[PDB]
């Protein structure tokens, strides 16, 4: 049995309606910016177009989407050396999902998954990347 | 559009009488419940019904017009909006145009021509023996 | 998968409701060709009135092959 | 469909964690967006791009048992967690499970009136059909005499 | 909107009653004479009341 | 134009034949200029004053309910004399329309 | 809840701005109308103060209510005109045979209007940037290089003229319509001076009225250009 | 209004500009920049002064020339 | 409502540095006792540190989760009274209409005090007449003197006060178990670790537990310059 719930927005002015619980936990864990993340996935025709802004990136969504890989786009500028950890952990939430679907009904125990591999989770939270908008030619030459 | 309308061109707020239609009409819907069935008799009164918040859709309205007001991307309109907003900027900026290429070059003309002839080129002779220019703008006379 | 450019799609129209916004039979969109005849017109009024000055002041002779009563001469 | 399609409140991410857009007067960070999109992708190619929400596996057991529970809100889970959850599907999950407040007209406390009262209820109604048909025949009646 | 003016509120107390020394309640201007004079008639009007009731007006020499 | 509410033939059935028109008095009284007390300060003067207001009364009919003072405009809705402050809750104008929703009903 | 008004009790820049209103009739020197001007343009700024005040409020009709004032100020300014515009056409047959010089129709008019179309192209650009959330700098400083020449370009055309207010009643029309209009100008630059970015944007009544106020001075111009230059 | 799709019909993106080659000929270009943008405001900016400018220039003809050919005294 | 202005900043969330710095006695303050600005970091340290647990929500009731993320569990008598606060608001900046008033079913006219000033403007079509205004007060069925139109005052109050949202919620819900700051710890020390922080509310939260200016880089974090 789901109860309904009352869901208030805004702070001075507040507005209330009926919701539903597990609804609002999920509005409220993808309001988790750094815990849940959106992540691209790209065809080859909007990887062509992104050339036309950003060189570099046209080559790192290429590599990105000949893997088949949902990315960051933080991530996506380190592509040349998260590659290898990018696809174990590709495998490792497809083993996840897989588990849990074919669960049966009532089934709510963990997947056995590799979690170190895959990021945000407690087993790795991630790296701290360094900003890579600095110039390195000079504009003399 | 440059001047305020609280019907259409309403950005102070930015409501909405109607939701998008990209909500599919289970999910949401315009708040029109003129073809309601006649209720039977054997029904009961228990809310107010009075126009308002109590009707699922109005009360969808007014939490969606609250909750649109942050949104992760642009929601980008055609050429045809982006035309609109900026008509008469386009439009001073051509006449702009106009007047440096066209209006120019034959007022320049005329004077020169005014200096050899005492008068423009695009007005008759006199021969009563008065001096000066005369008219400019010859269809006025 | 497949995707439009949201640049070149079509303009999004009017909800169907009890208040429903048609301008559709107005015929105010843009300037139809009555309104370019009245261009047409007054350049060339513009035009004849320069050219012939006489036309105002016309001739009273008046000359028919089938007579005043004949549709043609009344033009 | 508002405001030309600029969200009033929107997320802007900086790479550089020291970064101040008021203090620093460089010219060399790009600002991106909620979904990182970086500034220099203009939006009509990136909301081109498919972006998905991507929960960590260990809530795969939570949104599944969401979905049995409710399950008009299975489909949606499903997608979120099998990676395929757009803001689109997001906002429609959330619209679908809104419902109004309901008002009981049973708890109104009423005005006081007596049971002999309650009982003359009739008769009141009565006496008012019989003014408005005395009000109506005198307004045919006064109309002719005056005009 | 929480914390902007209430659509209402309760009015407070009046202050608290004023009683001379030896008791007697304490008077305040009031402009409402009782002229003198030998007039005593009583004019009485029927007058509107909104648009279903009506009041007697009354007015008083005195 | 408008010419009272419509009626029906079987709305006019009386349900005794003794019924006849109730007879109640709609003069609201005998007034006069609001007399003060000397012994009342200005507060509760105020308090006079409010406890005085004719578009505060109302004539109750035989099943309980009341026929209140009314007026064509809200001019006559105030507190007379006006005070600073008139209308803190908005004044409803109630319109009628045959529209429903289910959401209103319970089965 | 709260009420649909929060209620101004009280205010006295009324008295002030009044009495300073008096002092120019009550003056003795035309150096205290100076200094009284100032402290009318304090006191209006005070008066602006408190209409920025009044956003605290939150309240959407605000600025549909500035809005429509600004609206009517409009009428009411082009209906000025349309006086001045009335008085020169009523005369209209007393000119032109009159021996004085009326104006060139090549100079003048020409590059003023080239001038004041470029004002317009600036204004045109603040307001497309207002709506991209966007600022130049350089655009405020082209507005008053805009304003400089014009305004030397006219002290010119007055000291340098051959003709007088008193010589004929063309002669009054012409110059009084032309001041009429520089005043509506100097006006636009009491108005420009102040023009910054403000982060609550659309919000914000000074970008729409500052628009439509420099539109509607450009748009006179042609009409004056029509009447007197051509 | 009317809703109606965009009428723009030319090439949407040129590439990226890589020191200007395998770039459209320098005239198709302003053709595709006003259908970009739209014509209407080409049209009504200039047509105020196209007005203007040939009803006073056509009076080198219709004004000056014709009368001196035609003046019956 | 239409009525209202745009959303501010503060309606989405509210900046970390209004979190109070003494939650330890935070988290133990019944919800009465609780502000506006302490009742919002209440609920989000507390719902936040269930919702980053993932191993423990499936194992959770609704009713527990509910509570712990602070969301009301809708019942008759607080779903009336919210449904009148509403209401009401919506009447503030939208008209008034609605199904004919009888006896049976009068027409409700919520107000928050003793009063409240309404119009009669009779049925539908011929029915309409002109405006009848009258003063609605307490405690009487008023009928219209044209129309026979009922009227009723519903009074928005409870126990020396008028309905709002909070008002409601202190009512109804009940403090379940005293929050355990073990809790917050152990979620702290799962999304925070060698200098990644993805649950910083916990990371604020726990420096403020520890003192202040305990954990890395919270003095800096804490150091201000104006
Ligand atoms: C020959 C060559 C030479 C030619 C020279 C020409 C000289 C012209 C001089 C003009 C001077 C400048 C004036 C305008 C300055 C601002 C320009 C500007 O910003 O334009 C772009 C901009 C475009 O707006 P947008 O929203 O982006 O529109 C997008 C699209 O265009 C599409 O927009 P949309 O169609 O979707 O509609 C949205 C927009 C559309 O509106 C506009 O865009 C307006 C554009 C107007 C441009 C000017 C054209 C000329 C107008 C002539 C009007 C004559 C009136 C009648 C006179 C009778 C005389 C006997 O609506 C509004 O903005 C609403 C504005 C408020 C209107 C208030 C009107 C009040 C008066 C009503 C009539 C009163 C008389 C009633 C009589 C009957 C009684 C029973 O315009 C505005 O936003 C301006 C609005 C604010 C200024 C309004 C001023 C109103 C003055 C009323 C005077 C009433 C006097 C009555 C008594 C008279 C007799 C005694
Ligand atoms: C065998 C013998 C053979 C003989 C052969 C002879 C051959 C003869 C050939 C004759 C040819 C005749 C052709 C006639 C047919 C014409 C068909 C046609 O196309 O008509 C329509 C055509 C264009 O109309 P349309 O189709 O509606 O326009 C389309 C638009 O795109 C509609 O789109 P939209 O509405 O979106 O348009 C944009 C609109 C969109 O609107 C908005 O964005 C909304 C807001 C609008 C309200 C704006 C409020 C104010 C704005 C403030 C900003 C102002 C900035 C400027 C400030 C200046 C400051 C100084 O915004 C604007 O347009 C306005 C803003 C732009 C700047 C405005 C500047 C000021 C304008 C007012 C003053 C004008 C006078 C200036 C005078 C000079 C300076 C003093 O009309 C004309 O061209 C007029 C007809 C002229 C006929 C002249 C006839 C006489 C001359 C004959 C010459 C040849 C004779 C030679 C001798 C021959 C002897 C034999
Ligand atoms: C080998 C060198 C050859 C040089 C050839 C000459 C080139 C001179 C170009 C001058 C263009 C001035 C345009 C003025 C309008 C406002 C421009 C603007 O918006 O600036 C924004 C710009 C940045 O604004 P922002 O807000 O930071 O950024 C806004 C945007 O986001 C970002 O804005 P943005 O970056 O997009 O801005 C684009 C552009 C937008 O404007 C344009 O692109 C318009 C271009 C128009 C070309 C005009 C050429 C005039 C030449 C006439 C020569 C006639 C000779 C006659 C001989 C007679 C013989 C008998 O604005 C500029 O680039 C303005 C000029 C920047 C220079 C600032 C440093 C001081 C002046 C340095 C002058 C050096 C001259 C060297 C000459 C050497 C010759 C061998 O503003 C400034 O830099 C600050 C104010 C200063 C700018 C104006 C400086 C005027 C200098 C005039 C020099 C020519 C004098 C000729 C006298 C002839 C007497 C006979
Ligand atoms: C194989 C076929 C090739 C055909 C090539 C045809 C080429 C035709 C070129 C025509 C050039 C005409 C130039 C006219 C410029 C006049 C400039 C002028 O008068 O400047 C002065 C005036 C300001 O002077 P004031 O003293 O202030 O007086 C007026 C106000 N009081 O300034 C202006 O007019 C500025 C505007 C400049 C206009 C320039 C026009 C250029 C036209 C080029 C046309 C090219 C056509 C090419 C066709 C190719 C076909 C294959
Ligand atoms: C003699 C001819 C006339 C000249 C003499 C002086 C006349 C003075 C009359 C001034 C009338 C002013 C009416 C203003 C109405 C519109 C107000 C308005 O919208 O202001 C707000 C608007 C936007 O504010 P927000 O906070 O974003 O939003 C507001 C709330 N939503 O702000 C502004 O307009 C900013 C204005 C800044 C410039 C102020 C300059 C004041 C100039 C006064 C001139 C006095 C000169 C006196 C000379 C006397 C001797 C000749
Ligand atoms: C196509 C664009 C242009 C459209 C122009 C529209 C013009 C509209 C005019 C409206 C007012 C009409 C008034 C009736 C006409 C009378 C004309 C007339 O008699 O003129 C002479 C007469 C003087 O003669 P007497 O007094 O007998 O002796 C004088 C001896 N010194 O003059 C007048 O009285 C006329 C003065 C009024 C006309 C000028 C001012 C009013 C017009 C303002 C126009 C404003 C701009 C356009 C607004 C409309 C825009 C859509
Ligand atoms: C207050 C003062 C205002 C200023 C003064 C205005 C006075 C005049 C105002 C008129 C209305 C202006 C708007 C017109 C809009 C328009 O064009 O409107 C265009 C409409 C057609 O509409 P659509 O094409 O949009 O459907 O045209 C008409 O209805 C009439 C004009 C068409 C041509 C008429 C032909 C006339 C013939 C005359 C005889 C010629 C003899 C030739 C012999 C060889
Ligand atoms: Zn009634």
């Amino acid at each position: 049995q789901v109860p309904d719930v009352f869901a208030t927005f805004g702070w001075e002015r507040r507005l209330t309606v009926i919701h539903h619980p597990g609804v609002m936990a999920i509005s409220k864990l993808l309001d988790q910016r750094t815990v849940v993340k959106p992540r691209a996935t790209f065809n080859q025709e909007l990887v062509e177009e992104i050339g036309d802004y950003d060189e570099d990136l046209q080559r790192k969504a290429q590599v990105a989407l000949d893997n088949g890989l949902a990315i960051e786009w933080r991530v996506l500028d380190f592509i040349d050396d998260e590659l290898p950890r990018l696809l174990a952990e590709k495998r490792e939430i497809e083993k996840a999902r897989e588990q849990v679907m074919s669960k049966a009904p009532g089934d709510y125990t963990q997947p056995v998954f590799d979690s170190s591999v895959v990021v945000p989770t407690p087993a790795n939270l991630g790296r701290n990347y360094p900003t890579l908008n600095l110039p390195s030619g000079d504009p003399t030459e | 559009k440059h001047f305020f309308t609280d019907g259409a061109n309403d950005y102070v707020t930015g409501w909405e009488n109607t939701p998008p239609l990209k909500f599919p009409a289970s999910v949401m819907k315009p708040c029109d419940y003129s073809m309601t069935k006649p209720i039977p008799k054997h029904w009961k009164l228990r809310g107010s019904g009075i126009h308002g918040p109590e009707n699922t859709d109005l009360m969808k309205l007014v939490l969606w017009n609250r909750l649109k007001q942050k949104r992760p991307q642009r929601e980008v309109p055609n050429i045809n909006y982006l035309k609109d907003s900026i008509r008469l900027e386009l439009s001073v900026n051509w006449w702009l145009m106009s007047c440096i290429f066209l209006w120019g070059p034959w007022l320049h003309w005329g004077q020169e021509y005014q200096k050899v002839h005492e008068q423009p080129p695009w007005a008759m002779k006199r021969i009563d023996g008065l001096r000066g220019e005369g008219y400019f703008t010859w269809f006025l006379e | 998968y497949k995707t439009e450019n949201p640049l070149y799609k079509d303009d999004e129209p009017f909800a169907k409701t009890c208040h429903t916004f048609d301008y559709t039979r107005e015929g105010t969109e843009k300037n139809g060709l009555g309104y370019y005849c009245l261009m047409g017109l007054w350049a060339s009024i513009f035009i004849w009135d320069s050219l012939y000055t006489g036309a105002t002041m016309p001739t009273g002779v008046h000359r028919y092959v089938w007579g005043p009563y004949f549709p043609t001469a009344w033009f | 469909a508002y405001n030309g399609g600029y969200p009033f409140h929107y997320v802007v991410q900086y790479d550089d964690p020291n970064y101040d857009c008021e203090a620093d007067f460089e010219f060399e960070e790009i600002p991106r967006d909620e979904f990182g999109v970086p500034a220099h992708i203009p939006p009509e190619l990136s909301t081109q791009i498919r972006h998905t929400y991507y929960v960590p596996p260990q809530y795969y057991p939570f949104l599944k048992k969401l979905g049995e529970d409710t399950p008009e809100l299975k489909p949606y889970t499903d997608k979120l967690i099998m990676g395929d959850m757009t803001y689109d599907d997001y906002e429609e999950m959330f619209y679908k499970f809104a419902k109004p407040l309901k008002i009981y007209r049973s708890r109104l406390p009423l005005p006081y009136r007596t049971d002999e009262e309650i009982s003359q209820e009739k008769y009141v109604n009565w006496c008012g059909r019989w003014y408005s048909y005395r009000q109506r025949l005198q307004g045919d009646y006064y109309s002719r005499h005056y005009f | 909107r929480i914390g902007g003016p209430p659509v209402f509120m309760q009015f407070p107390p009046p202050p608290p009653k004023e009683y001379l020394a030896d008791g007697t309640p304490k008077t305040y201007p009031l402009h409402q004479p009782v002229f003198d004079h030998g007039y005593t008639w009583e004019h009485w009007y029927m007058t509107n009341a909104g648009v279903f009731h009506t009041v007697y007006y009354g007015e008083f020499a005195k | 134009i408008y010419e009272g509410q419509t009626v029906q033939e079987s709305e006019l059935i009386p349900q005794e034949d003794d019924w006849v028109i109730e007879e109640t008095n709609f003069c609201l009284g005998r007034n006069c200029y609001v007399r003060f007390r000397e012994e009342d300060d200005l507060a509760r003067r105020a308090l006079h004053q409010m406890d005085s207001q004719l578009n505060k009364m109302h004539t109750r009919l035989r099943d309980g309910t009341v026929i209140p003072y009314m007026s064509f405009h809200p001019d006559e809705m105030v507190d007379r004399p006006a005070p600073i402050h008139t209308f803190s809750e908005k004044p409803l104008l109630k319109w009628t329309w045959d529209e429903t929703y289910e959401e209103a009903y319970d089965d | 809840f709260e009420l649909n008004i929060n209620i101004i009790n009280y205010n006295y820049l009324g008295i002030i701005i009044t009495v300073i209103i008096s002092i120019y009739i009550y003056n003795n020197s035309n150096i205290i109308s100076v200094y009284n001007s100032n402290l009318l343009l304090i006191n209006i700024n005070i008066w602006m103060k408190y209409n920025i005040l009044d956003m605290l409020n939150l309240n959407v009709l605000d600025y549909k209510i500035l809005l429509w004032i600004v609206v009517i100020i409009i009428s009411n300014e082009i209906l000025l005109f349309v006086s001045f515009y009335w008085i020169y056409y009523h005369n209209y047959i007393n000119y032109y045979h009159v021996n004085i010089l009326i104006l060139n129709s090549y100079n003048i008019v020409y590059n003023n209007i080239i001038l004041l179309t470029l004002l317009s192209t600036i204004v045109n650009i603040k307001f497309y940037n207002y709506i991209l959330s966007y600022y130049k700098y350089i655009l405020s400083y082209l507005i008053y290089y805009n304003n400089y020449m014009f305004n030397n370009k006219i002290i010119l055309e007055y000291k340098n003229n051959s003709n007088y207010t008193n010589d004929s009643v063309y002669m009054t029309s012409y110059f009084y319509i032309i001041l009429l209009h520089y005043i509506h100008i100097y006006d636009s630059i009491i108005l420009i001076v102040v023009y910054n970015y403000v982060n609550y944007k659309n919000i914000n009544n000074y970008y729409i009225n500052i628009n439509i106020y420099y539109h509607l001075i450009e748009v006179l111009y042609i009409v004056i250009s029509i009447l007197l230059y051509l | 209004h009317i809703p109606h799709p965009v009428k723009y019909v030319g090439p949407r993106r040129y590439g990226r500009y890589v020191y200007g080659m395998n770039r459209p000929p320098v005239l198709r270009q302003v053709k595709d920049w006003i259908d970009w943008t739209g014509w209407n405001s080409v049209f009504g900016g200039f047509s105020f002064q196209v007005a203007f400018g040939l009803m006073i220039v056509s009076g080198v003809y219709l004004n000056n020339y014709r009368a001196t050919h035609t003046l019956y005294y | 409502y239409r009525h209202w202005h745009r959303m501010s900043e503060d309606d989405w969330a509210l900046p970390l540095d209004s979190m109070p710095e003494d939650v330890k006695t935070l988290m133990a303050t019944p919800q009465t006792e609780r502000g506006f600005v302490e009742d919002y970091w209440y609920n989000r340290i507390r719902g936040e540190a269930t919702l980053l647990d993932p191993e423990a929500l499936p194992s959770k009731s609704y009713i527990a989760l509910a509570r712990d993320m602070g969301l009301q569990i809708v019942d008759e008598p607080s779903s009336h009274m919210m449904g009148l606060i509403e209401l009401y608001e919506y009447l503030r900046g939208a008209s008034f209409v609605g199904p004919f008033g009888t006896i049976e079913n009068p027409v409700l006219v919520p107000a928050v005090g003793q009063e409240r000033v309404v119009a009669c403007t009779g049925g539908v079509g011929d029915e309409e007449h002109f405006t009848l205004w009258f003063r609605c007060r307490e405690g009487f069925m008023y009928r219209c003197g044209e129309c026979d139109q009922i009227f009723m005052l519903v009074r928005l109050y409870y126990e020396d006060r008028y309905w709002t949202q909070t008002l409601v919620r202190d009512t109804f819900m009940s403090d379940g178990d005293m929050f355990d700051l073990k809790t917050l710890e152990r979620v702290h020390k799962m999304w925070n670790k060698d200098e990644m922080v993805r649950w910083e509310v916990g990371y604020w939260a726990q420096d403020y537990v520890l003192g202040k200016g305990v954990l890395p880089g919270m003095v800096e974090e804490h150091t201000r310059v104006n």
